[PDB]
């Protein structure tokens, strides 16, 4: 019949096809659905374009060299200023989605490497130096990848985020980030990598703009290598599309 | 219950369990029948040490603090917040979402400081503890109108007897104790960023009711948290590098594990 | 007027007791329970997750993302030897950082099988053959491929499927091991030998990594709880 | 109106427990509820992946 | 001859505690009840009564009747801001001293809609029309009758009926709120905006006054009791 | 149980359920649905904290008084009123008419005294507290035949262990304890003025069984009031402005609320 | 002569009380008595006046 | 019972109350509804809010005085930028709704004059 390896994705009025993918990770067992009657608190009724607002956004790339320690990006933060999923979380007080990731990275069959990507509910991050916290803008980056660091960051006063890789900013060991959903993207096999996040959350509706629920990380495991006569610039794509989102409490545009 | 081995017998097949796709993000179970044979053993071991009521379910000290009978500092105050001892506050950061009830003891012990008093004649020393929600008036001082606890709970406690304990169902507007949050308390983004934007859980403060005797006694309590009918969401990794501060996660970078000889050394 | 008498452990204050008490806040309205995705029930359910394993912990590779790779290149000669640890998943250095490792190190006891998920994370045209192999007690660690291949060992194949697992058994004396070392409960050696070649065409690297997880059996079981001896205060942070 | 149940004993009896409290908030702590469901965190995949079969066909 | 044990928490005295004991009075024939009118079985039946609101507590007028009026006049623009409050019941000076207010100083969390009553106490020829607006956090105060437009806004039109009611819903992200100040369960804020103007004929007076009242609705919660941070005493009163 | 709010749709009648007319005297209910747009929420939420037996049923110290082993004041006499403290008598004036029986605990403290009597010995002190009712003998002296209580009701406690408790039935020759009584004693009009008119509870008083040693020794007694099985009827306004005697409702004008900038500032 | 009644819990188990005292007023305190009428205080007009309708007509 | 002067009109989270209001005009005799599939020709998806987009938007107001002419207004232009009916409209190529007018101008019993308040469809000018 067919293979396991070709796959098609189609959402409000974009698609996304792949043709070497490995199996669809759905976050912890359950598939993204509107807020039932039996668990909302809010009294007001709530809009649901369901289109406009849930489809596939394509952000940035950023180059995969034999030194790039790894990204991080916010998911409500990345997508705040692109199209109306970024009008409407803007002119809203609640939001409520899950997201759809799905990360691009090809290379040659002569190429090596291999990608871990994660999706960290609630990432807290340490400032460098322990009296500090991170500020709003070396913590989140709109539309653009943080990248991290191979060496400790000064512990002089700064409010600059702990980006040490092999400690993940949260203060971790990176080889235990596996008990999140993750997905390996394998030069040798794999060529794109899919998730489905949930709303994990521990209220039944938050405010977007004061809390970024999930952090998506890739991190470079395996450097990547070739010899000369292949190609140097190998980009990452990550495409990210909101499914089930609906709002409520429309107040004065707020930014 | 854990579960048994089947036993197995010598196959030749082309379909081959051990060999998977760990690209996937899928944890290949493998029973140790699929890589070599294997005789049936019943297993009448269990699982009931592990369960996360147990694994939580045991009193550990938070903070400890000192009150002195006569001198500056006659009564003490206390924010209750957890991450002050690294015990407990491990153990909780395994888990983002946590939501429990909550067991208090408190153990008062009393001592004699060092003074040139004499004709002392000890008294059964009496202590009173107290709890502010958040928004309640504040003891400037150790004797005033506040101490009355018309409507805010307190225990009296006499020396000599077993210590005190009280249960605490489960205080939050949400609907799970938070551990991690990743925002600030302003939607400008700028101000309180962290944990500590979601600690608004009171104050506890305590004194002596009485002035046992001429010369000067210090106190010292210590509180204890037993969490009870626990549930747990969203497993995490462990922490890993040691503590700085109990209002954030801020640290400084340690290595991944400790090192060893060479690649194929056995021994650390 | 019901005459009563105490007994002997009364008025004490035991840490792991369970009793009822008063509550201080009567007749409490409790906010409701929500559905939230991924519920805990077990601590067991973590440790059956794949976790990267620090193989590579030699010097000051322990500071950097070299820690979990393992070097394999194309060699002149076969039959060498590739790496080899303790099975010490409590006290070894290998596997004290490890998921698995930091649920062991809360329980005194543990018992089950194992599982190492290699992958090979080479080139798509890099071909090769390994042997895993699986040495219990009584004898030295195996120094050579003619030695370790009498134990437990399973050829591995790289190819499309990229993924082996080792299923590390349960062959002991006790029903139970210790996490801590002690020589009474000795668990047996994981080594890994060069089976063939790892040979490569024109034009490609010839030097790969290998990644390795560990994680738990369904027959998996941990006992007698105790302090962790990895976290430390000095005062109380503040 | 007591409640009965089996106390936990080795392998290979009964006990009572009356509440007094009520607050439903004092009750012991309830150890013994053995249900597990690694099915969230091991093999989360949306496509059911057989044991012996090729991962990537 | 029992043999008991005593527990952790013995010989104490729990301040909200529930137990039994021996009457110091036995056989006593307590008086019997009547029939009065007006008994209360819940505290949330007298936060559903309206509370007139001291809108106007600006410098003296809070040590006189003027208080209590908002004062409105006919204008030469459209548009204008006649008041605006932020929705703290348990904090701010508007709310605090309203029977919903103090209601809600003595419990720390607080839950449900709100009801604000206006009433137009002007002439009977005078006419106008006024848009009462509630705008959810995440920007800050409007300004512009263009800004609170856009939130939940009841125009009123001044007539024959002289009451009008802004049922402020239950817009949150938390199942309660608390009753003293903090960011993180913000309220939203209350403004009223002229929507045309205030007419009146000759020989009428142009500068008229409005007065509003609180109340609960239907779906009111409190909960953990705290003490009030108003009442105070130096010393035993004699 | 909180009501649930009900989902509605676009409307466009005559019917209006916003404009209404206050001068009637009339509370208008409105849901929130009548304004706008709602979606249906089923609250689980509880009004159990609120109800009149859960706000007033807590422990609130009334009235602490001292008395010394050997001395000019050797006993201590209350005449048992409420009033005294403001924190439960303002939560008692919320209702006109009150119902209630009570449960009264006293902690007693001893101290000692600083002195220059040396070889001291210190002995388990025993307090007895005793109620006289309105018109029953008065003990004039700590020594006095009246402390045999034959008839009156009273509690011997020996200091170390757990403090005393009793619980006392509704007394009151009407049919509920009136907080406000608007009336003179005498019919003339001219006399007590006030709710001083209606108490008439008796008195308390409290002793040293034994003298504890040489030494002087002293302790201080506290009452707490504990309201059971409680029914109130005529609700009224809350204080506002602090309490003055305890004899009466006298007081000193006080500003309706604290003030703010202008008319349309949102911050104190 | 034990009385069982419900706990009080969350939403979305029974406790045993008994009396020893014999004066009717040592009981513990009665709780749960979650019973309203607010008709007294709230609308308590003699003529009825439905919602929606001109309240003056 | 009631009388037929007094009308409330509620939209999405905004309310319209009137105490002297005469009947309201319905259009053709038509009440605006949703495109039905037997008339539609885009074969995309179309998205509908309902609760941001429909909701009553106050413009600004205008002097009456005694020599004045009178005003016009283009329904689609004036609430172009207005809320999330401006940012949709902005954002797609097709739209496709009807509209509630309604306009405020109060005065004493002192007071006189008439104004005529007409929605010409198609208006070139
Ligand atoms: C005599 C005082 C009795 C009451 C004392 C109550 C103090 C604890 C209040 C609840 C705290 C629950 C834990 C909050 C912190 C967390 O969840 O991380
Ligand atoms: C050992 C003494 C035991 C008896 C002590 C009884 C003292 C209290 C008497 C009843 C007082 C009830 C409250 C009256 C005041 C009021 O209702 O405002």
């Amino acid at each position: 019949g067919y293979s396991d390896r070709v796959r098609s994705i189609t959402l409000g009025n974009s698609t996304i096809t792949t043709q070497e993918c490995a199996n669809v990770v759905v976050g912890y067992g359950v598939w993204p659905d509107y807020l039932k009657d039996s668990e909302a608190t809010a009294e007001d009724q709530p809009t649901q374009p369901d289109v406009a607002t849930c489809r596939f956004y394509t952000l940035d790339s950023v180059q995969w060299q034999k030194t790039s320690p790894g990204w991080w990006w916010k998911l409500p933060d990345a997508l705040s200023n692109l199209g109306l999923f970024g009008q409407n979380m803007q002119y809203h007080y609640l939001g409520r989605t899950g997201y759809t990731i799905h990360v691009q990275c090809n290379a040659s069959k002569f190429h090596q490497g291999c990608l871990l990507v994660v999706c960290v509910p609630e990432a807290e991050m340490g400032c460098a130096t322990l009296d500090n916290t991170p500020s709003s803008a070396e913590l989140l980056g709109g539309d653009a990848a943080k990248e991290f660091a191979g060496e400790p960051i000064a512990s002089g006063s700064n409010k600059l985020v702990q980006r040490v890789v092999y400690n993940a900013g949260m203060g971790i060991g990176v080889g235990n980030l596996t008990i999140f959903p993750h997905q390996w993207i394998n030069l040798r096999t794999n060529n794109s990598a899919t998730i489905v996040m949930p709303y994990t959350n521990s209220v039944p509706m938050d405010n977007m703009f004061r809390h970024n629920n999930i952090t998506l990380m890739v991190i470079p495991f395996v450097p990547l290598d070739y010899c000369p006569g292949s190609t140097t610039y190998v980009p990452i794509t990550v495409t990210i599309a909101p499914m089930c989102a609906e709002y409520n409490g429309l107040r004065l545009a707020s930014h | 219950r854990v579960a048994d081995t089947v036993g197995t017998g010598p196959t030749n097949s082309e379909a081959i369990p051990a060999l998977t796709a760990a690209e996937t993000g899928h944890t290949s179970q493998v029973v140790p029948g699929d890589t070599m044979q294997t005789r049936h053993v019943k297993n009448y071991h269990s699982r009931s040490e592990s369960t996360v009521e147990n694994f939580l379910c045991r009193s550990a000290c938070v903070y400890f603090t000192e009150y002195k009978n006569s001198g500056s500092k006659r009564y003490a105050e206390w924010v209750v917040t957890t991450r002050q001892a690294a015990q407990l506050r491990r153990k909780l950061e395994f888990f983002t979402y946590i939501r429990f009830d909550l067991e208090l003891t408190f153990v008062i012990t009393s001592t004699q400081q060092p003074s040139t008093t004499q004709n002392q004649d000890a008294q059964i020393l009496t202590h009173q503890i107290m709890y502010v929600p958040p928004g309640g008036p504040v003891p400037d001082k150790v004797d005033s109108y506040v101490w009355q606890t018309s409507t805010n709970p307190s225990v009296f406690w006499t020396e000599g007897n077993a210590p005190p304990r009280m249960s605490i169902p489960f205080l939050s507007i949400g609907n799970a104790y938070s551990n991690f949050y990743d925002g600030w308390s302003e939607f400008s983004r700028n101000g309180v960023y962290g944990i500590n934007t979601l600690n608004n859980m009171g104050t506890l403060y305590a004194r002596h009711v009485n002035t046992g005797s001429t010369g000067p006694i210090k106190s010292t309590i210590r509180i204890y948290f037993k969490p009870k009918h626990v549930k747990a969401w969203i497993p995490r990794p462990p922490r890993l590098c040691q503590y700085e501060k109990a209002k954030n996660v801020n640290f400084q970078p340690s290595g991944v594990t400790t090192t060893r000889q060479s690649i194929t050394t056995m021994t650390n | 007027g019901l005459p009563t008498m105490n007994t002997p452990g009364s008025c004490q204050f035991l840490t792991s007791d369970d009793f009822q008490s008063p509550s201080a806040m009567p007749q409490y309205d409790v906010t409701p329970e929500m559905k939230i995705p991924g519920e805990v029930k077990n601590l067991m359910e973590i440790a059956e997750v794949d976790s990267v394993v620090p193989v590579q912990n030699v010097g000051e590779k322990v500071n950097s993302m070299e820690a979990y790779q393992i070097p394999v290149r194309s060699n002149e000669g076969s039959g060498t030897q590739v790496f080899g640890f303790p099975l010490q998943p409590g006290y070894s250095s290998v596997f004290s950082r490890t998921l698995l490792g930091e649920i062991l190190n809360y329980y005194t006891h543990w018992s089950g099988s194992i599982k190492l998920t290699f992958m090979f994370c080479g080139s798509a045209m890099a071909t090769g053959k390994f042997l895993l192999a699986y040495s219990p007690p009584g004898a030295g660690a195996p120094t050579k491929r003619v030695d370790a291949m009498l134990g437990t060992h399973v050829v591995w194949d790289v190819g499309l499927q990229s993924s082996c697992v080792l299923c590390i058994p349960w062959i002991s004396q006790t029903h139970y091991r210790y996490v801590a070392s002690d020589e009474y409960t000795a668990g047996g050696f994981i080594t890994c030998w060069y089976q063939t070649n790892i040979v490569v065409p024109a034009d490609a690297q010839s030097s790969c990594y290998i990644m390795c997880f560990v994680s738990a059996c369904n027959d998996f079981s941990v006992r007698l709880l105790k302090d962790t001896p990895f976290i430390s205060q000095n005062s109380f942070f503040q | 109106g007591a409640q009965v149940s089996t106390q936990k004993t080795g392998a290979h009896i009964h006990y009572t427990n009356i509440n007094y409290y009520k607050d439903a908030a004092s009750n012991s702590a309830t150890r013994q509820d053995f249900a597990q469901d690694p099915g969230k965190f091991t093999e989360p995949v949306k496509d059911i992946m057989i044991k012996s079969l090729p991962a990537l066909n």
